[PDB]
């Protein structure tokens, strides 16, 4: 049967391209129907309006587009109010597109609760600021224990720690104490171990070798838009953020892009593509599947959007991915 | 009129890429002497206290690398960083330049990366005064975020490039990369010849990899982790190959710019020589011995221009003797 999920359209492109995944979810005949929530921020007290984290407590399923940021981010309370702590993003080379890296295919599974996020940062005598992060013991052993239960379950045969224990030699250590923990339960996946800044020079120089990558958030996800950087950036970069109570929501990281905001230019393949993954999450492999290869298809021909080099337009890339997918 | 200047062999591949260093010395008739001091793996502080007292001496210090533990306990601070804190060597200098020798996936690549050395990651203070969680406390100042914005800018000016650009991430940590984007901003002013822009560390690194033709001088705090300096190895051919220097008010050392001790490859005549070679030669120019370090950094980049003195690391097959005995060779023909 249908089932729902929540679609929240972000702003500029946000609603445009969501249009263009439905159109396609509608030509791949794909047993999904939309309830679409328009959440904005209301109340300090900030939070999101009640309608919209019932509507995503219902459905456990969200596909999201980009979102301003304007006073909490609106990601943040969505990350806060559903306990969103993976983050997901498989880097895979496209056929079509040619960038000087060929041979990627990487999943990146980062921390989504800490660090960064559970910072304070404040002035202690003028011209010194100082900097507050943490690191829980909890929160290391979840992540751990969603990493490999995600390597198992898609087929991933490595999982490597990235850490940088050298210098943040109490909590990358933590972090490492529990990655240990759960390798020893899980022997199925090789696990090693790697400092970020190797990571970092091998990834450049032949991210063949890598597999699934998991760390911590100390440093954000500058090295997940490394790997992005090496299949073609931002505009075809799906991304999944999976929470407690079987909660997953699935976005596009590239911004809003204002200017082109109108006159449907947008590049719809991101957010696509996160579809794609939300639907394997499902478990609408079939479905994903095809979706995925007309996407694909679709780039290897060249009808590509600005942002490709194509003069296409955003509804004839949809267009010609919809007609692809009927067959 | 000879100089003496401390080595440090360190560990790995490191006083075998030294003795290389001397030989290539001897045959340059260059005016050096190399006074040894050893940095063991005990905890032991008087072991790294007696190099401080030996390169406050001289001034100028070569070194291999510190094998790093990061199963000792947290007492246990990094060699390498404490000295640099104490030496007070807060400009870090790291040169990635495309070889036309060596085959990348990128060509034209000429950037000099500066990297604030003192404080940052070397500020970083740990305690677990809850169990199970683990709290840490940075320091970002306006002092030393305005010292290492003059350093780029100087050597920007003095080495007659065009653009610096700051590398930062002011767009989650308002109050600390703000204040390094702005300490930056107020350098930019005094220089008016160089052009001054800004960029996301997230954003930088998405970049390298795709134009990094587009990057000048790059200056930074020391935060990220030297994603930066790696990434840009990375693209120019590896750890092998790029030299790095660290300059204070007084004190000045140079090394590579990979910290990797290359344990797995030590005393095998396999490693690549040119990355300590580079570093020497840079050396020599804060020497001031200019003649010297051109001859040299020539023979280095001439010997890497031919594929059969190319070492394992680079693809080819050369020992590292065979290679340093073609670096000798071009420099007796310049003699
Ligand atoms: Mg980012």
């Amino acid at each position: 049967g249908v089932q729902t999920v929540t679609l929240i359209p972000g702003d500029g492109i946000g609603p445009e391209i969501s249009a263009a995944v439905m159109k396609i979810f509608d030509a791949a005949k794909a047993p999904i129907q939309w309830e679409e929530r328009n959440v904005t921020a209301i109340q300090g007290k900030w939070m999101i309006p009640s309608e919209a984290k019932e509507s995503m407590d219902k459905n456990k399923m969200g596909l999201k587009g980009p979102l301003k940021t304007p006073h909490p981010s609106m990601n943040l309370l969505l990350r806060k109010t559903f306990d969103l702590y993976a983050n997901v993003r498989p880097c895979v080379s496209i056929e079509g597109y040619k960038t000087p890296y060929t041979d990627v295919n990487i999943v990146t599974i980062r921390e989504n609760t800490e660090g960064e996020y559970s910072g304070i940062e404040h002035v202690i005598v003028d011209g010194v600021v100082q900097s507050i992060k943490l690191i829980t013991e909890g929160a290391s052993k979840r992540i751990a224990e969603f990493a490999f239960e995600y390597a198992r379950n898609n087929h991933r045969s490595n999982v490597t720690a990235v850490h940088k224990a050298n210098i943040m030699r109490m909590s990358d250590g933590l972090f490492l104490q529990k990655c240990r923990e759960v390798a020893e339960s899980c022997k199925d996946i090789k696990f090693n171990e790697m400092y970020l800044d190797t990571v970092c020079l091998n990834m450049v120089q032949d991210p063949s070798q890598f597999d699934v990558l998991v760390m911590p958030n100390l440093y954000g996800d500058i090295l997940s838009d490394l790997c992005a950087g090496l299949i073609g950036g931002l505009g075809v970069t799906p991304s999944g953020n999976i929470g407690a109570n079987g909660v997953a929501i699935f976005e596009s990281v590239h911004g809003t892009a204002p200017d082109i905001a109108g006159k449907d230019m947008a590049n719809p393949t991101a957010l696509l593509l996160s579809a794609v993954m939300m639907l394997r999450h499902m478990g609408l492999f079939d479905h994903a599947a095809r979706i995925e290869a007309a996407c694909f298809a679709t780039i290897k021909d060249g009808s590509l959007t600005k942002d490709l080099g194509g003069n296409a337009k955003c509804s004839d890339f949809t267009e010609e991915i919809c007609r692809r997918v009927k067959d | 009129g000879r100089h003496t200047v401390t080595m440090i062999p360190g560990d790995g591949i490191g006083p075998e890429l030294m003795l290389h260093v001397k030989s290539v010395f001897r045959h340059a008739c260059v005016p050096v002497d190399f006074e040894e001091v050893h940095v063991s793996s005990n905890a032991d502080e008087e072991d790294i206290r007696n190099a401080i007292m030996a390169i406050r001496r001289n001034r100028v210090a070569l070194k291999g690398n510190i094998e790093t533990n990061h199963n000792l306990p947290p007492s246990h601070k990094s060699r390498n960083n404490i000295l640099r804190t104490s030496l007070d060597l807060y400009a870090n200098v790291i040169h990635c330049k495309s070889l036309p020798g060596v085959v990348t996936r990128h060509k034209d690549i000429d950037i000099l990366i500066v990297r604030e050395n003192t404080e940052g990651e070397y500020s970083s203070l740990e305690h677990e005064s809850v169990a199970g969680v683990v709290e840490s406390l940075k320091i970002i100042t306006k002092a030393k975020s305005l010292r290492i914005a003059e350093y780029a800018f100087k050597l920007a000016q003095e080495s007659g490039r065009k653009k610096v650009t700051a590398v930062h991430k002011a767009n989650i940590m308002k109050l600390g990369d703000g204040l390094f984007l702005q300490c930056c901003r107020e350098v930019a002013a005094r220089y008016p010849q160089i052009t001054f822009e800004n960029m996301i560390v997230d954003n930088t690194t998405m970049q390298l990899v795709s134009r990094p033709q587009q990057f000048d001088v790059m200056v930074m705090p020391n935060l990220y982790g030297n994603i930066v300096n790696n990434v840009c190895a990375g693209l120019v051919g590896g750890p092998g190959l790029v030299a790095g220097a660290n300059y204070g008010h007084v004190y000045a050392v140079f090394e590579t710019a990979t910290r990797n001790t290359g344990k797995s490859i030590a005393n095998k005549n396999i490693a690549n020589p040119t990355a300590t070679l580079l570093a020497s030669c840079m050396m020599l120019d804060h020497l001031k011995l200019h003649s010297y370090a051109t001859s040299i950094r020539k023979a280095v980049l001439a010997s890497m221009d031919n594929e059969n003195m190319h070492t394992p690391d680079i693809g080819g097959q050369g020992t590292t003797s065979e290679a340093i005995q073609d670096v000798i060779r071009h420099i007796r023909v310049i003699n």
